[PDB]
């Protein structure tokens, strides 16, 4: 049926089909990232005037006024005609009320196609200079070849010390908190 | 004012509309059916489409066919015409006695008499029986259990009440068979031509 | 250049003021779902276009439920609703 990478990730939903399809639409032809970039601006002008998602998201409005506001918005940004048939048959259904979750969704492809792995680090307190590049070295070993390193930092006291590190395939809480607090409550349920 | 089917469910069609919503109660007539399929608005479900029920068959009927709507509740014809007709729920004449020729046509859905325009006497009905005038009275405006079964003048005593109310007050009676028999349906409607009560051509019907 | 786009996009399609006013989405058996009033109150008295009245009953996220304090047959879909201000009072 459709040729592509044969699902890079495991993404599901109605929402997950059609971002299914446009990945296949626009990796049969040369046209992944230019469908990228106009559907990355697409969602910062969504979220830039909440007035055009409210309008997109109105079942009093008829579909035709919401296509052609589509269209008068996807000139400017000077989009491909994949994205203008994405979105049209994203409208023709009246599913254009979750066009937040297929961008998302497209979003959530270009993560495992360009290798890039998501990675969470929570700390006590935030750290600088001899922290993040060692950091950055310690997860770089912790991939395949030709993957590679989304992180995103966090800071927050109640966890006492230690590190919070979570990958997309796996956890690991070796954090000081958590430690004294299990190892409290081995001593308060055995002494 | 025109709109288009969108589903049918057995008796419930959903009718898109794109102009003008039609408001509920109101009738909507199929424009492809021979025998004519009037739709009466239940509700409305947004999306400018409102679910109807249907007053006849629904078999051969395809998605996208033209609907036409009345501006309008059911309107069934009214007057001294219809007096010793048998019409249907929307008004066609079933007794294949011709048509109705009549001037005045009414929805079948109008409002209740306001609290100033009741009389506060209630007054009887007085109609002709001893035995019904004496022991258990007829109001007006009442509600009337009549009771019987096989073998008992039911229909006699229906009859008697409708030729002494036009005689003795000149009102008119209506009878309502809802969800009758057609075996039951034919002997009152033969038992009413025979007794003189619906009279054809001399136009002294009474019900 | 775009900011005038988006200005004539949302003139396109008429300004109502939705915290206090809402537009009847379905109308029928003496209840009212409405798209708008954000600023209702629960149990709170509505006013309606042909001068009935209403209380808000349900405050769901997409529409207001509100039963009609009189004959559904005077509503249209589409009519103009506006808050009371205040909970249902005699």
């Amino acid at each position: 049926a459709t040729q592509l990478v044969k699902a890079p990730i495991q993404v599901f939903g109605i929402e997950g089909r059609y971002a299914t399809a446009l990945y296949s639409a626009a990796v049969k032809q040369k046209k992944l990232e230019a469908v990228e970039k106009d559907l990355v601006q697409l969602n910062a002008s969504l979220k830039k005037f909440p007035r055009l998602g409210e309008l997109l998201k109105n079942p009093t409005l008829s579909r035709q006024l919401k296509k052609d506001a589509i269209g008068s918005m996807l000139k400017e940004q000077k989009a491909v005609d994949l994205t203008s048939n994405f979105l049209d048959l994203l409208t023709e259904n009246n599913r254009l009320k979750m066009v937040d979750g297929v961008i998302n969704a497209f979003k959530t492809i270009m993560a495992a196609h360009r290798g890039e792995v998501i990675c969470e680090v929570t700390s006590a307190k935030p750290l600088d200079e001899a922290a993040r590049k060692d950091l950055e070295v310690a997860l770089k070993g912790f991939l395949k070849p030709g993957q590679n390193i989304k992180l995103t930092l966090k800071t927050d006291p109640a966890i006492i010390g230690g590190l919070v590190v979570s990958i997309g395939d796996r956890f690991v809480d070796m954090s000081i908190g958590t430690k004294i607090k299990r190892y409290t409550a081995a001593l308060k349920t055995a002494v | 004012s025109n709109g288009q089917i969108t589903a049918v469910i057995g008796a419930v069609v959903d009718v898109q509309f794109e102009d003008q919503l039609p408001p509920i109660l109101n009738a909507l007539e199929v424009q492809g059916r021979s025998p004519r399929l009037i739709l009466e608005v239940a509700q409305h479900l947004g999306e400018n489409t409102v679910r109807t029920i249907a007053m006849d068959g629904t078999e051969g009927l395809v998605r996208g066919q033209n609907v036409l709507d009345t501006g309008a509740p059911i309107k069934i014809p009214v007057g001294p015409e219809t007096l010793g007709r048998i019409m249907n729920v929307i008004g066609e004449p079933i007794d294949e006695r011709g048509p109705i020729v009549t001037d005045k046509f009414a929805a079948i859905h109008a409002d209740a008499p306001e609290f100033v325009e009741m009389s506060v006497q209630q007054e009887i009905l007085v109609t002709g029986i001893k035995v019904v005038d004496l022991l258990a009275p007829y109001a007006k405006g009442g509600k009337i259990g009549l009771f019987g079964g096989a073998g008992v003048g039911k229909t006699v005593l229906i009859m008697e009440l409708i030729n002494n109310v036009a005689k003795a007050h000149g009102g008119y009676s209506v009878f309502a068979g809802v969800g009758e028999r057609t075996r039951e349906g034919n002997d009152l409607y033969h038992e009413m031509i025979e007794s003189g009560v619906i009279s054809l051509k001399d136009k002294t019907s009474k019900v | 250049i775009s900011a005038v786009l988006e200005e004539k996009i949302l003139g396109a399609a008429p300004k109502e003021n939705l915290e206090e006013t809402g537009r009847v989405l379905s109308i029928g058996d003496g209840i009212a779902r409405v798209y708008g009033l954000k600023n209702i109150q629960a149990e709170e008295m509505v006013e309606f276009s042909s001068g009935l009245k209403g209380m808000a009953l349900n405050l769901e996220p997409d529409n207001v439920g509100i039963v009609v304090f009189g004959n559904d047959k005077h509503i249209k879909e589409g009519d103009i609703v506006k808050r009371t201000g205040a909970i249902v009072d005699v």
